[PDB]
RNA sequence: AUCGCUUCUCGGCCGGCUAAGAUCAAGUGUAGUAUCUGUUCUUAUCAGUUUAAUAUCUGAUGUCCUCUCGAGGAC
């Protein structure tokens, strides 16, 4: 009800609750909730409003750490290369966000991407198979 | 077509169940149905337009069998 | 649902192993690393069978593993290379029949990286200062002293880093009680990455450099640097000084070379082959790894192909200049 | 204005005043002080000694870290001693 | 305390002058014809009491009788 | 410190202020207003 | 963010972005010394020979830029 | 004998049924996660367990309202229920009873050379005392290389589900004022806690 | 070209408008179309900032879970004179609440959303989960019939809907329990 | 029965006097955001910058000759 914006503040203070909540109940089996408000935190993105865009960034690490990875890369992947400059600029802050820490486990989430001429994309070590 | 006018309905009807109504035919794109604001009650007839017109010439054949509040609900084009 | 886990039978695999006198006693008890275990291992002088005197498991990625001892010291310690950011100094006290932690070092970030130390480890021979590294951008040092009551202490860390620089390998090298040197094989591919061509794949010859630590600067200065003809893939410490001469083997494809600097030239030899061999000719050979052997009286050092051919390799030097190499067949 | 001067994270012990005793550098806060604060002598020395991290008054105690600038282990970059973009002193 | 007297009394002040504004589900003021957000009922309504707020309900008012 | 250049909010506050409690009671009514007083509110009126 | 390696950018290139995950999966595979013995075991080589054909292709993957 | 399960390389697990007379080939579910898939194994009808080349474990469950007959890129999906790094990449998933007269439970390898097995609990009272096992052991007892357990173990993915026996179990190894203290924290003895770590393992296995 | 480019996807779908103008359409068309991986949220291009008041204005202000509403402190919160307020502090009462410690250790243990195929947007709210084959309760009960709705009896007649022509409705192709009688 | 007037009855809208009794609470600064109000583009076309696309910004109004913007001729 909060994160769903009657005006900015709540999306602020209500994400602010959602990184204190996802650093402290970590590894304990509780993600699946804490993925639903995922879904509502998602859509605040997108803003220029110092505060709130700091405390979502906060909300996202620790969202990052509790859900883990791979779920917040495909919730990051399409809006990397989107034509507009905005959502390539907040995508890939977020990317980097992730990326930074945990760059030793996103290794098996990169999705499988083809190869075109110059260049050979898919890793076929992967595909090695007794 | 795209336009239907609906007498004969209660006021405990709104344009919610209106909304919902049509929309188990085909869906109400501009939904009207008065609020008196004097009496704060309504008369019970609307207009409805749709998407384009075969939405709502098919709605003048099925149209005319929704009954609201055990009562007869009229839809004809407009 | 929930699950219990339980170990019943311990990995078997050996991924390392460093020999030191870890309880200060002339016998050598044996190091070795299961894949996310701490293993240590007594052999016996006369029957030779290895008793197992501890194991452990350290819940995270060991790395590499290294072993040293303080200058002249009675014992050796244990250098930990993790997954974690943290180098830690391992002490096995010998009554209490565990490890302790004796240093634990925070350098940066946690797993295995591309930027982050902890992947290739060095030490100096006289044990002053210990180096680590990771693949790519990041070569950190540790200088060790005694304390006031010969108790081992840590310094503050340092910086080698170089942009966009690859390390294959990191090995010590023997200078007596001077400003340490280290042989850190590096290569550079922003050659390669601003050549749309691809020419820079090609005509780039991984560099050889030499990094001095020095003490009195406190800080640790690129030194030596010489272009490798053709790629190795690890390095080999010389004893210098006293012992021997002073220099590094390198270890390169179909060949090996002692590459030292002064005014020491390169000595090349090929890597000899089978009489009579059923494999591909176009798959050449390199060596896997070495063990050197040490001795008050000679030295030498034992090297391996793919094969498993075991390599006697020798220096014939006149006076501190190494004229050629001689390496006899040993087994397999 | 203020920014982190980022320099090697050393052995050194962090050292915080009176005013800036209980926080937790990052994180602003005052909460589950866990770990311990390593900087550069780089940053810390000389007059530094035992100086606050931050106002520049004589350190009365050490700071730690929270338990959440851990978990997601910020307190392993470059050592947290904010310089003002002028000099340090 | 004294601030929370007045924030009351300038509310009920601008009940009683006082049919578009309101109180949406946070607790702000606003003009339902105009779409404003007041930061108080007596701001918000002075926005209300505005020449502007004026017209656009004229125009909804004229929109509306066509 | 108290004076200051005259709002629309304050003037109109003061509008309904004076309809509802009458033209001789100045204390109550700046008493509703910020940063002025009875006096102000008087003179202004009148 | 930028001396950190593998930042990204707004203008970040396919090929820049590519080669960059072929190379930290390639210090993953020098890192896990177990997925490394599951290659040495696939292809038949060495631990080492499997190491150094990685650190050959550390620089080039996929090969020329565009 | 009623279903067939599908192990993707890289998609993991598609859940197949075939149906008879129309003879086709049926997928009404998948994973919600891409993994990197070794080979699986049954727990039960509804459960599925799995290996990744990286060496982690998942278990993955259906729901119970499954659609069993049917006709982004799926329909239904199924909840991952397990998630828990060996370190040690598995090449074989086997559930059997150890020894005779024994409780059931879950057999894998690894390719390190190493032989463990996942027991699952038959009450909560186990299951909380071995949480606070756990707990005052991670912080009073570090793993030696200073690297953390938890992270070590939420390595791919966040632990779900596991407690970790080798942890638990170094317990013996602690000093005696480590030992007993925490015991207190604990609120039981050494000898205590001690012998009801060996009860799961001598229950279930050697 | 935006349309050739239609030719090189497993689901050209995913292309739209401006993704024609992207700087590597050739690899986000093989993006957006990944298996598991969810959409963007739509509020750009619509320059509105992402919400106005129109349809939050309607909504209730909050509601309890119902373990929090059987166990009573709903009632006990609920005014004061002034004076009154500086003798509730020269006076002061104790306990208004009493709640009881047994319950408030008993409700969120003894007693006590969406998957990830779902991202929120801005005006949605409840229309996608009253559709052709599902309807209320009440307009049941205006309706009156006991547990087809009757006018799918004609949808036998006059034919499929053109509006929604992917229609089933039970009994006639589609082969229903409860309220929803037509997917 | 109707008109007008009247009486009764019913229904619907439907806070005393005094000296006016006396008296009358405001912290600051560094950054930053939001919400009100007021005012400006019927510009036609093309070229460039720019944008996800718009938007925006930046430049000029078929050519030549003759006569007094208009007319004629050659294109
Ligand atoms: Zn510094
Ligand atoms: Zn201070
Ligand atoms: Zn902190
Ligand atoms: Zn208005």
């Amino acid at each position: 009800d909060a994160l769903m914006d009657r005006d900015l503040v709540h999306r602020q203070t209500a994400s602010a609750v959602v990184q204190h909540m996802s650093l402290g109940v970590y590894g304990f089996g509780c993600e699946d909730s804490l993925n639903h408000l995922l879904n509502y935190v998602w859509p605040n993105v997108f803003e220029t409003s110092p505060h709130v865009i700091q405390a979502v960034m906060g909300a996202l690490e620790g969202l990052r750490v509790a859900i883990g990875p791979c779920r917040m890369l495909q919730y990051c992947l399409q809006g990397l290369f989107h034509p507009a400059r905005k959502v390539r600029d907040v995508y890939w802050k977020i990317y980097n966000s992730i990326y930074i820490g945990s760059q030793d486990a996103l290794i098996a989430h990169y999705p499988r991407i083809y190869n075109d001429d110059k260049n050979t994309y898919i890793r076929y070590e992967l595909d090695y198979i007794l | 077509d795209a336009t239907v006018y609906v007498g004969g309905l209660d006021e405990k009807v709104s344009e919610p169940l209106l909304w919902e109504l049509f929309l188990q035919a085909g869906p109400v794109v501009n939904t009207h149905m008065p609020k008196d604001r004097v009496t704060g009650q309504h008369q019970g007839y609307g207009f409805v337009e749709f998407l384009s017109e075969e939405d709502a010439d098919y709605a003048i054949k099925i149209m005319n069998m929704i009954k609201l509040y055990g009562k007869p609900i009229r839809v004809n084009k407009a | 649902m929930f699950l219990y886990n339980l170990t019943l039978q311990r990995a078997t695999g050996i991924s390392f192993a460093i020999h030191g006198n870890f309880s200060g006693t002339k016998q050598q008890e044996i190091v070795v690393s299961r894949g996310k275990i701490l293993e240590l291992l007594r052999p016996d002088p006369n029957t030779g069978k290895v008793h197992t005197l501890l194991t452990v498991e350290v819940f995270g990625v060991i790395r590499s593993l290294m072993a040293f001892r303080l200058t002249g010291g009675t014992k050796d310690y244990i250098v930990v290379g993790s997954d974690s950011g943290r180098i830690v100094i391992l002490e096995y006290q010998p009554s209490k029949n565990m490890f302790e932690k004796i240093h634990q070092e925070t350098f940066g970030k946690s797993g295995c990286r591309r930027i982050v130390p902890g992947q290739f480890l060095a030490v100096d021979p006289k044990g002053r200062a210990v180096m680590i590294s990771a693949i790519e951008k990041q070569k950190l040092v540790y200088i060790l002293n005694r304390d006031a009551a010969a108790r081992l202490t840590i310094s503050s860390p340092l910086e080698a880093h170089k942009a966009n620089t690859l390390v294959y390998h990191v090995v010590g090298v023997d200078v007596g009680f001077e400003n340490p040197m280290f042989a850190c094989l590096e290569m550079d591919y922003e050659e390669a990455d601003n050549d749309p061509t691809g020419e820079a794949a090609a005509n780039t010859q991984q560099t050889l450099t030499f990094y001095e630590l020095d003490l009195g600067l406190n800080h640790v200065v690129r030194k030596y640097s010489e272009p490798l003809e053709e790629h190795g893939n690890f390095l080999i410490t010389v004893p210098g000084g006293s012992d021997g001469p002073s220099g590094v083997l390198i270890c390169s494809e179909n060949y090996i070379t002692y590459k030292n600097f002064g005014d020491q030239p390169d000595i090349r030899c090929p890597i000899p082959r089978r009489r009579n061999d059923l494999d591909d000719p176009e798959r050449g050979m390199i060596f896997v790894c070495s063990a050197t052997h040490k001795t008050k009286s000679m030295f030498f050092f034992l090297a391996q192909t793919e094969q498993g051919d075991i390599f006697k390799i020798t220096l014939e030097t006149d006076e501190d200049m190494v004229t050629e190499i001689r390496l006899k067949y040993f087994d397999t | 204005d203020l920014i982190f001067c980022r320099k090697q994270a050393g052995v050194a012990i962090g050292r915080l005043c009176e005013k800036c005793d209980g926080k937790c550098v990052i994180c602003d806060s005052y909460v589950r002080p866990c770990t311990l604060v390593r900087i550069c002598d780089e940053c810390n020395y000389g007059s530094y000694q035992g100086r606050c991290v931050i106002c520049g008054g004589p350190g009365v105690s050490d700071a730690y870290y929270c338990k959440e600038c851990t978990i997601q282990e910020k307190d392993r970059d470059g050592c947290p001693k904010i310089v003002n973009l002028g000099s340090s002193k | 305390s004294s601030s929370e007297s007045n924030r009351d009394r300038r509310e009920r002040l601008r009940q009683l002058a006082l049919p578009y504004f309101m109180k949406n589900h946070l607790g702000s003021y606003e003009c339902k014809l105009c779409l404003t957000l007041h930061n108080n009922e007596g701001s918000y309504l002075a926005h209300t009491q505005g020449k502007k707020h004026q017209t656009n309900l004229a125009r909804r008012a004229a929109k509306e009788a066509k | 410190i108290k004076g200051g250049v005259w709002r629309n909010t304050e003037d109109e506050i003061l509008k309904a202020a004076v309809m509802k409690y009458g033209k001789n009671q100045w204390s109550r009514i700046a008493s509703l207003l910020h940063r002025k007083s009875a006096k102000q509110c008087k003179a202004r009126w009148y | 963010q930028s001396k950190y390696i593998g930042t990204g950018h707004a203008d970040t290139t396919k090929w820049e972005w590519l080669v960059n995950q072929h190379r930290d999966s390639y210090c993953s595979y020098m890192g896990h010394f177990d997925l490394l013995n599951y290659f040495a075991i696939a292809e038949n080589e060495s631990k080492a020979r499997v190491r150094f054909n990685l650190m050959e292709k550390m620089l080039q993957p996929c090969g020329p830029p565009a | 004998g009623h279903r067939v399960i599908v192990s993707d390389v890289q998609e993991s697990f598609i859940w197949v049924r075939y149906k008879r007379n129309e003879n086709q080939l049926i997928i009404f579910a998948d994973d919600t996660y891409p993994r990197w898939v070794t080979t699986a194994s049954l727990l039960d009808y509804d459960t599925v367990a799995g290996a990744d080349k990286f060496g982690n474990i998942c278990v993955v469950r259906l729901p119970p309202n499954t659609n069993d007959e049917v006709d982004n890129g799926a329909s239904q999906k199924a909840e991952v229920i397990m998630n828990y790094h060996v370190g040690e990449t598995v090449l074989s998933l086997q559930k059997t009873t150890l020894i005779p007269g024994g409780s059931e439970s879950l057999v894998y390898t690894t390719l390190s050379g190493g032989i463990g097995i996942l027991v699952p609990f038959t009450s909560h009272e186990d299951h909380d005392f071995f949480q606070h096992v756990e707990m005052h052991l991670r912080s009073e007892h570090p793993p030696l290389c200073g690297r953390d357990h938890l992270s070590f173990r939420s390595y791919y993915f966040p632990v779900k589900n596991v407690i970790d026996g080798d942890l638990c179990e170094q317990f013996n190894s602690m000093e005696p004022n480590k030992q007993k203290n925490v015991s207190e924290e604990l609120d039981r003895t050494p000898p205590e806690v001690s012998k009801k770590l060996e009860d799961i393992r001598t229950r279930y296995a050697f | 070209t935006v349309a050739e480019l239609k030719q090189l996807v497993a689901r050209p779908d995913v292309v739209e408008m401006h993704d024609v103008t992207a700087q590597d359409p050739k690899l986000l068309v093989h993006l957006k179309a990944t298996r598991n991986s969810v959409p963007v949220p739509r509020h750009w291009c619509f320059k509105r900032k992402y919400l106005q008041g129109k349809r939050g204005i309607e909504k209730p202000p909050f509601e309890l879970p119902d373990f929090i509403k059987r166990t009573g402190i709903q009632e006990m919160r609920e005014q004061k004179t002034m004076k009154s307020k500086m003798r509730e502090k020269v006076r002061p009462k104790m306990g208004k609440i009493d709640i009881d410690y047994q319950k408030l250790h008993d409700a969120f243990f003894k007693w006590q959303l969406t998957i990830h195929g779902d991202l929120y947007y801005e005006g949605k709210e409840f229309e996608t989960r009253k559709k052709p084959g599902d309807l209320s309760d009440e307009l049941r009960i205006s309706l009156g019939m006991p547990v087809p709705p009757p006018w799918l009896i004609a949808m036998q007649r006059y034919g499929p809907p053109p509006s929604y022509p992917n229609l089933k409705i039970p009994g006639l192709n589609s082969p229903l329990y409860g309220d929803v009688f037509g997917t």
